[PDB]
DNA sequence: ATCACAATCCCGGTGCCGAGGCCGCTCAATTGGTCGTAGACAGCTCTAGCACCGCTTAAACGCACGTACGGATTCCGTACGTGCGTTTAAGCGGTGCTAGAGCTGTCTACGACCAATTGAGCGGCCTCGGCACCGGGATTGTGAT
DNA sequence: ATCACAATCCCGGTGCCGAGGCCGCTCAATTGGTCGTAGACAGCTCTAGCACCGCTTAAACGCACGTACGGAATCCGTACGTGCGTTTAAGCGGTGCTAGAGCTGTCTACGACCAATTGAGCGGCCTCGGCACCGGGATTGTGAT
């Protein structure tokens, strides 16, 4: 499923960084960057979900896992 | 279930300084996290320069030194003045 | 009794210091909360909506626009250092980023 | 007619730098947020805007280190990123 | 003026960890500042938790999702292993 | 009545579940605090003291000194990944640093 | 006063850093990092020692500061 | 006899790596905290320990900045620290 | 430069859907009264912060000199960007099914609170052992030769 | 390489001061009882999450080709490091003075709390105007020639 972040996609995010030219190394190692970053978020988004006994990670369980990552996010409920 | 959010102040405050000028569903709930984020900020800010000086109350001094040490430069100047005036205005009814 | 007047009229304010209080009283601050606390903090939150507004409502004209959208409030918090500072660890959902090119970049 | 290498690119970049919109399709990034929280919890449902924020956040996180990338490769004289420029801003940024 | 600290504490964990091992007022003091951060941390976390659950209670399920979340790797597996034991010990007298 | 026996010895601990109990029922955390909440937390904070401790203790033997040290301390948390992701903006006075010099200085 | 951070004392400080070789404008760059460092956190300390009334700005009132500022120093009593 | 340019300046790395002392004199450093904190409100007392505290914070921010601004360096191939590597290091940083 | 030309931009001309206002009602804010205690204030006590002075070396400084490093230059192959034809699957709309989110009622065990008792934990004190340091000899890496 | 040699390290041999233990006492934790409500639990309702299918283009992909960029090699002057003699002032110890930190007692105004009243703010609904977009013409930068 990492597959599915295609090279296109990468160089657009590459482009909205204000990115000229990349290496063709940078494609994988974008996606193990991306993994870990979700991984770490997810993780945490679950632990809420857990906790709440509930069966679905709802919007808010993301906002919390972002706040305490230091990467609060604006628009989806806090 | 009613869910409770600044919009009606926030749509308000925009008349008064923008008449003509809407906002979309998405530009209000920005503005909602917005006003909650800063709410706590202040809030715990205050809540620590209590339990920092061994007082149970938080009162507009705490409030005051909070804006003081979370909004950087002339943000801070502005906010205290609005603080003030509102505390004062409330205080002679 | 006395007709019922806001805590938010007597200080002149849009924003409710009634829910403020209360959500200072029940947001396990401290033990007590002064009269003059909601109405500081209402102020300060009021002070800093109109500004951001102020600065969202002008980036809105400048793109011809009547409505602000999150891009209109991306654009009034980058390009102000200080809401820029305050807002630094935060991401406006659909604001996008600043047209920056580096000038090593340019043709 | 052939642009010259650079000249899309820079485009491409004006472009991008003026839009909001994600970038990622979101139905294969659905795709992995379901499979990296399958290792947490089984069965796991997920609201819409759930993704959607996840989505919002990934891009943002990616955007602004690229952006760290960047510089990163104008400091060694270079306009291509390479995976020693991620690696460097991430070390930098503590990550 | 008696002004409390964990000195005593730590001492008896030292003791029972290193029993030749002793330890200087300045690292006591680093230890102090130890405990009351990682304390500081958990239960703000917990009360996180209860308010966004709408709870009015910090229990010792609050603290162990607490402890899953602040603490990294295996750290968090051992802590939540002593916590558990520590309960049902407490919980039988 | 019968003879006073601490929560502490009651959960055999050596931290103090009393003391931990009070600072969470007056350190504005919530309106109620559960009987196992103080002895869970004790618990968790003796296993990481000791955690430190014992790898403080060894890096003290390392040293052929017989009293821990902040260098000691700061040694035991930095040689540790998950001790120093815990502790990663935490600076701990009279530690230093670790020996490291990039490959590329060396002669 | 700034002055009486030496060369020497930078040149200490980048050893300790692990630096072999330093340019000759890095001690302005330096002495000018470490004012904006100082009077960030002596501005929050100040800020504190006002709002308790004192004229003395102890210990924890740094400490305070530094916390606040995700700096945090354990030894000084937090 | 004469040692080889970098023989001594690796020699004092280790040693400094090895120390915990500080390494900014006092006197100095307490001037400068006292001259600075003019500014903010006058007449100020300071405790000894609190210059100490905002000695030892120093300190361990200057080192780490350094630290930092040595990769970059590395990154542009180069073995000398200029203000170009404090100011990416810094940039990188969000300072 | 001069001209093709390829891509973007700007502007009318329409669909459409969500901003925006209204309506009914209820639940949370306001009015009024009542009482307990947090905190301001005044006074006192004594800690520790400041000021200063006289030495005494360690550190800082200023300069001399040599060389290794930084940067400019040069060259060259290939890894990139660009373009195009072909395949793939994202997106959209539509439909159906159902897990589980959200809510309400009930009832009880648990936590707050209060009085009485008591023992751990605090400061104060005091004193030996760990350690800092001095000196001297061995060890060992560095560099000329 | 071989040897000087300069710096570090390792190890006894002592001063000394702070770790460490003890002692008295008090204040905060424990025991016991009492009561109100938070939350667990069971049941119900219906939202929205999942599954899937059939098209329909936009995006992705695979490859061909050319060239601009990355990197390796080359040279050269000067900005660094190293060393040494000279100056400066940090550090230490000692002494004296006093601001102000910290504490205690007192007393009152303010905040919590509770009952009664009431009006702002919520969802639900509904509907026009802002805007997205389509298309077409002008604008404009890019590149061969």
């Amino acid at each position: 499923n990492i597959q599915g972040i295609t090279k296109p996609a990468i160089r657009r995010l590459a482009r909205r960084g204000g990115v000229k030219r990349i290496s063709g190394l940078i494609y994988e190692e974008t996606r193990g960057v991306l993994k870990v970053f979700l991984e770490n978020v997810i993780r945490d988004a679950v632990t809420y979900t857990e906790h709440a006994k509930r069966k679905t990670v709802t919007a808010m369980d993301v906002v919390y896992a972002l706040k305490r990552q230091g990467r609060t996010l604006y628009g989806f409920g806090g | 279930s009613r869910k409770e959010s600044y919009s009606i102040y926030v749509y308000k405050v925009l008349k008064q300084v923008h008449p003509d000028t809407g906002i979309s569903s998405k530009a209000m709930g920005i503005m909602n996290s917005f006003v909650n984020d800063i709410f706590e900020r202040i809030a715990g800010e205050a809540s620590r320069l209590a339990h920092y000086n061994k007082r149970s109350t938080i009162t507009s001094r705490e409030i005051q030194t909070a804006v003081r040490l979370l909004l950087p430069g002339e943000l801070a100047k502005h906010a205290v003045s609005e603080g003030t005036k509102a505390v004062t205005k409330y205080t002679s009814a | 009794r006395a007709k019922a007047k806001t805590r938010s009229s007597r200080a002149g304010l849009q924003f409710p210091v009634g829910r403020v209080h209360r959500l200072l009283r029940k947001g396990n601050y401290s033990e007590r909360v002064g009269a003059g606390a909601p109405v500081y903090l209402a102020a300060v939150l009021e002070y800093l909506t109109a500004e951001i507004l102020e600065l969202a409502g002008n980036a809105a004209r400048d793109n011809k626009k009547t409505r602000i959208i999150p891009r209109h409030l991306q654009l009034a918090i980058r390009n102000d250092e200080e809401l820029n500072k305050l807002l630094g660890r935060v991401t406006i959902a659909q604001g996008g980023v600043l047209p920056n090119i580096q000038a090593v970049l340019l043709p | 007619h052939r642009y010259r290498p650079g000249t899309v690119a820079l485009r491409e970049i004006r472009r991008y730098q003026k839009s909001t919109e994600l970038l990622i399709r979101k139905l294969p990034f659905q795709r992995l947020v379901r499979e990296i929280a399958q290792d947490f919890k089984t069965d796991l449902r997920f609201q819409s805007s759930a993704v959607m924020a996840l989505q919002e956040a990934c891009e943002a996180y990616l955007v602004g280190l690229f952006e760290d990338t960047n510089l990163c490769a104008i400091h060694a004289k270079r306009v291509t990123i390479m995976p020693k420029d991620i690696q460097l801003a991430r070390r930098i940024r503590g990550e």
